[PDB]
């Protein structure tokens, strides 16, 4: 009942023109994203108080 | 020689892992889908204002 | 295969994001009274100010 | 010594992943994952794309933002250690006023 | 076998945790765009009295 | 009604089946005409063959991909996230914890937010008079502290 050709297809359409060639462009948002919320997380006691 | 392959592949399930896995996944998203993508969207339409 | 290689491509820049999130996260996450009392007492605040 | 193994141990343990493993579980998942891609693509596509270009944005201006941090903490020290004065004027200016 | 371990202890059981960020997410964005008007004004207009 | 031909079993009669059946209303007039609307067949087994076949030729090993899409995804899956288990695990709860704080003081924040909008759009443009007015308030109290007493 899962395996119903319409949501396999549309999933998989959708899938390709989304990851198309963003492996650069996730790369670069989790390093950036993990920079910034390291040094976010540098200053929790001043966040706290 | 299929038979063997099939047990070998099925031994490695190991449906207790993959039963828990699977609840969370369903409850993660049980009721809201197009939700989500409503809010992919709406944080698009965001971003190219706050950009 | 686009999802193989897409989660070939950013897996060695995920743990470091996984790390930095989690902390990020748990430096609010553990101040949840607190930064609720904050926004209601700055709803007051602020809506007096913006009144005026 | 060994034996091959059986067609009613196969089905066996097919029938046990399919009974212990929350295959129902499945149908609700990709139908809610059909949800979220449905005409949407390129809209997540973009997406990423603006994704990218604001955390890069807000990566570059992280030390800023930690300064303005520790600036305020500063200042709220300094004025959370005077509240007893921002109490009394509070309490006498407005009348006077 | 070492796939389907690492996924039971990612998800072992964050089913309504997970329920909770995916809605408190899809909430915030929806309201976020529901008052961008005075986010792009707070984010144009704030630079000149403080700079002043 | 609608009527499906039936295979029972591996060998049997195969037989014509009128699915729904009567609980009341209109009912099926003698010399009514079923189209093919309104018909079901089985599934024969020369389609589940080629069927089978199609699905292991086209998603299965070749050539260039040696364990196929299935088995290159796994093994991608299995090696990049291999010890990020509870990494994972910690930063979905972090993230869940404070999204909903957050979203419990969603009404909070969005109130400060277009109060703080009104405060700045009336106060933005006389920059230049709060300058001048700070200016003039130094000017004036200094007026009164040239000297200690």
């Amino acid at each position: 009942r899962s395996l119903e050709p319409e949501k396999v297809n549309t999933i998989a359409t959708s899938l390709i023109t989304i990851f198309q060639g963003q492996g650069g462009t996730i790369n670069d948002i989790l390093d950036q994203t993990a920079q910034l919320t390291a040094s976010l997380a540098d200053r929790d006691q001043a966040i706290g108080e | 020689t299929l038979f063997e392959t099939i047990t070998a592949i099925s031994e490695q399930v190991d449906p207790i892992k993959l039963n828990e896995t699977l609840t969370a996944a369903a409850q993660a998203l049980d009721g809201l889908g197009d939700k989500f993508g409503r809010s992919i969207v709406d944080g698009n339409a965001i971003l190219a204002d706050v950009n | 295969n686009v999802l193989s290689e897409t989660v070939d491509q950013t897996s060695p820049h995920l743990s470091a994001a996984l790390d930095g999130v989690a902390r990020f996260s748990e430096t609010i996450g553990k101040r949840d009274e607190d930064v609720k009392k904050l926004l209601a007492s700055a709803n007051k605040v602020a809506t007096v100010l913006g009144d005026r | 010594s060994s034996a091959y193994p059986t067609i009613e141990r196969t089905l066996a343990g097919i029938s046990g992943i399919l009974t212990g493993g929350g295959i129902p579980n499945i149908e609700v998942i990709q139908t809610e994952v059909f949800n979220i891609l449905n005409g949407r693509a390129d809209q997540i596509r973009e997406f990423l794309n603006q994704l990218d270009t604001f955390t890069d944005e807000l990566n570059q201006q992280r030390e800023e933002i930690t300064r303005a941090i520790d600036s305020t903490n500063r200042l709220l020290n300094i004025v959370s250690q005077r509240n007893d004065t921002l109490d009394r004027v509070l309490t006498e200016f407005p009348p006077l006023i | 076998g070492t796939l389907l371990d690492e996924a039971a202890t990612a998800f072992g059981g964050l089913g309504p945790s997970l329920q909770r960020l995916v809605d408190s997410t899809q909430a915030i964005a929806g309201d976020f765009r529901a008052n961008i008007d005075p986010v792009n004004d707070i984010i144009e207009n704030s630079g000149p009295i403080i700079d002043s | 009604a609608t009527a499906s031909i039936l295979n029972p079993s591996l060998v049997a009669s195969r037989v014509i089946q009128l699915s729904p059946p009567y609980t009341g209303g209109p009912t099926l007039r003698d010399g009514a005409v079923l189209d093919v609307d309104r018909t079901q067949v089985p599934i024969e087994y020369d389609e589940v063959r080629n069927q089978v076949t199609r699905l292991l030729a086209d998603l299965g090993p070749t050539p260039e991909q040696p364990k196929g899409p299935f088995g290159d995804i796994i093994e991608s899956f299995a090696d990049g996230f291999a010890g990020k288990g509870e990494q994972l695990n910690r930063t979905l709860r972090g993230l869940s914890d404070a999204l909903t704080a957050l979203n419990e003081g969603r009404g909070d924040f969005f109130a400060v937010v277009k109060s703080l909008a009104l405060f700045v759009n009336a106060l933005h443009r006389s920059d230049q008079q709060f300058v001048a007015l700070n200016n003039d308030l130094a000017q004036f109290t200094n007026s009164f502290t040239n000297t200690d007493q």
